[PDB]
């Protein structure tokens, strides 16, 4: 227990998102090592949810919603949160 | 309404 304190995440989509448009963000669970990455987004509308393993050491995480509004982005290793999730995230209608 | 969407992965080492 408690793994999921040195595991870190950040990037553009734990931050802001467009409605349809892919949100993109990063794990780095160097220091946790490795384990079980479970992502939930809880809003208005249901997510699809990518995963990359990249040979960095990182993951990368991008989703998509469609609609706008306030979601939550819950990023958990080994079942608990890591720190700073849940991630508030506005989702607004696209630009253009 | 409120949807909640959870998926897993394995990251590796």
């Amino acid at each position: 227990m408690g793994g999921a304190h040195k595991v870190r995440a950040g990037g553009p989509g734990l931050e802001r998102a467009e409605a349809g448009v892919p949100a993109e963000f990063s794990i780095w669970t160097r220091e946790a090592g490795a384990g079980g990455l479970a992502i939930a987004v809880e809003g208005p509308s249901k997510a699809e949810i990518s995963f990359e393993d990249r040979k960095d050491g990182s993951c990368g995480v991008a989703y998509v919603v469609q609609e706008p509004g306030d979601y939550e982005v819950s990023v958990k290793f080994n079942e608990e949160h890591i720190p700073d999730s849940p991630f508030v995230v506005p989702v607004a209608s696209p630009s253009g | 309404a409120r949807i909640k969407a959870i998926n897993t992965f394995f990251a590796k080492n």
